[PDB]
DNA sequence: CTGCCGAAGCGAGCACTACTGTCACACCTATTTTAAGCCCTTCAATCAAATCATCTTTTGGTTAGGATA
């Protein structure tokens, strides 16, 4: 729910998904090149992909 | 009932209604006369007393069911030459060495330390502000009869925190502490308020600093509330006034953002003695729309013979805080007046400047600009405080 | 002294998913052995946020380098 400024989040939060998407997908690409994925649950992995998007986007 | 009792231990109380609770105050003092505004009797010596035993004797056999010889006997037995251990003629300023008391131990521990020539003065002992501004006021009366106060009448003692705040302690805060009536209004309050807030400027004038703008904020802006027991009291006597509560309602009553239901109300429409108020606990004032003050209502008491009956005072400033003047950096002593941004010439941005400092800096001669930055006219709160 | 047949109001037919009597086969767990991955606790080694002690930058007042009015 980061892609709204719904009011129990501050908008500084709010990103575009669309660049939330691709640097997703390429940091999970890198994580599956480099045998993080096979033999495990794929779902945290996608959960920290996706920060260290979020932290990316902004880490001012 | 209105009982006051601490709700926390010396720290704040329950909320009681000023007038009921000045109401039962007078019901235990009224026809009594202990809050009458004349001079009482006062003791004295049992060798002088001869004179005032007429007038004392017999009251005191009424109220204290006892013989007009009784009294006679309590009031010799009660005699000050039983009580003075000082005459008359005694200073001050010496301790007595033929006492037994720790706490003039004490005392002559801190006296001996501070003899010698290095530490002996007569300068502050920890404030001075307070001694002041009551003895510039206690005890006095009005020059004109509709500046008396009425017999009776509830004090309330009402502390105004300053915009400007420590932010790096939190026992002591930075506050001026009014004096103000039960039948008082409110608009009487907010417009004895001379804080700084009031005389804010601005404008960007680097290239004419002498266009500075001919309105202060106070002649722009006139918006102010109280806020008591979920209740906003707007000042609406003005064009430029504007309830300002109703954008606080707005933004907190569309979520649970941690406070209650509020409600709208005039600044004029209210006194004194019509709030149920806490003491100790703190409230809300507002002014210029960003301003915000803390209010506390540190004590309330009816008017005594020996306070302040000049009402051409009141609001009555009692106690205040000291804020620092904001010096600028060139010379690094004198108080800035005007601020700059984006200055070449300044090591840090913002810069604080004195006219001094300022005008023959930024500009030759002729005034012409020089260099490349931003100039703002400023107002120090550390001095206008 | 008993009996026939009208007047008006009723009615029909057309418009290029609840239990019970059984029954055998599922459900169930007695343990062995890995190979990498498991959830929760639980304390210990390391870390970093907040607080205290002290040097130092500057804000009101005294001193003797320093000065007008
Ligand atoms: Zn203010
Ligand atoms: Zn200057």
């Amino acid at each position: 729910k980061l892609f709204q400024a719904s009011p129990s989040v501050p908008a500084k939060y709010v990103e575009d998904k669309e660049k939330m998407l691709s640097r997703t997908m390429q940091l999970v690409e890198l994580a599956n090149e480099t045998w993080l994925v096979t033999g495990r649950h794929p779902l945290p992995v996608i959960t920290a992909a996706t920060f260290l998007a979020w932290q990316s986007l902004q880490p001012a | 009932c209105n009982f006051p009792e601490y709700e926390l231990p010396e720290l704040n109380t329950r909320a009681f209604h000023v007038g009921a609770f000045g109401e039962l105050w007078r019901g235990r003092l009224r026809g009594a006369g202990d809050l009458s505004l004349r001079e009482p009797p006062a003791s004295a010596l049992p060798g002088s007393q001869a004179a005032d035993s007429d007038r004392e004797d017999a009251a005191v056999a009424r109220d204290l069911d006892c013989s007009l010889e009784a009294a006679a006997e309590l009031r010799a037995v009660c005699g000050l030459d039983k009580l003075k251990c000082l005459e008359d003629g005694e200073d001050p300023e010496v301790i007595p060495e033929n006492t037994d008391l720790v706490t003039l131990g004490v005392r002559k521990r801190f006296l001996e330390h501070r003899e010698e020539t290095i530490t002996i003065d007569r300068a502050c002992r920890q404030e001075t502000f307070v001694y002041e501004m009551e003895s510039h006021a206690i005890g006095k009366k009005p020059e004109n009869s509709a500046d008396m106060i009425e017999e009776g009448e509830l004090i309330l003692s009402v502390n105004i925190l300053y915009p400007v705040i420590f932010h790096k302690h939190k026992e002591h805060k930075p506050y001026q502490t009014m004096l103000v009536l039960g039948s008082q209004k409110l608009t009487q309050l907010r417009d004895s308020i001379r804080c700084v807030s009031d005389l804010q400027i601005g404008g960007e004038f680097s290239n004419t600093p002498d266009q500075a703008p001919e309105h202060i904020s106070k002649d722009l802006y006139k918006s102010a509330f109280f806020y008591f027991e979920g209740t906003f009291y707007n000042d609406k006597r003005y064009p430029e006034c504007r309830d300002l509560s109703r954008t606080i309602i707005e933004w907190s009553e569309s979520h649970d953002r941690g406070y209650g239901k509020f409600q709208t109300a005039r600044m004029e429409d209210f006194t004194f003695n019509d709030l149920c108020i806490k003491l100790g606990f703190p409230y809300l004032y507002c002014h210029q729309g960003d301003c915000e003050h803390v209010i506390v209502i540190t004590d309330i008491r009816l008017v005594h013979h020996d306070d302040c009956l000049d009402r051409t005072l009141y609001p009555l400033l009692i106690k205040k805080h000291w804020l620092w003047t904001r010096k600028c950096f060139v010379c690094k002593m004198y108080t800035a007046r005007w601020v700059t941004n984006n200055d070449s010439f300044a090591p840090e941005d913002p810069c604080f400047f004195c006219d001094v400092c300022f005008r023959m800096l930024h500009y030759d001669s002729e005034g012409n600009k020089l260099g490349e930055f931003l100039a703002y006219p400023y107002v120090d709160p550390g001095t206008f405080n």
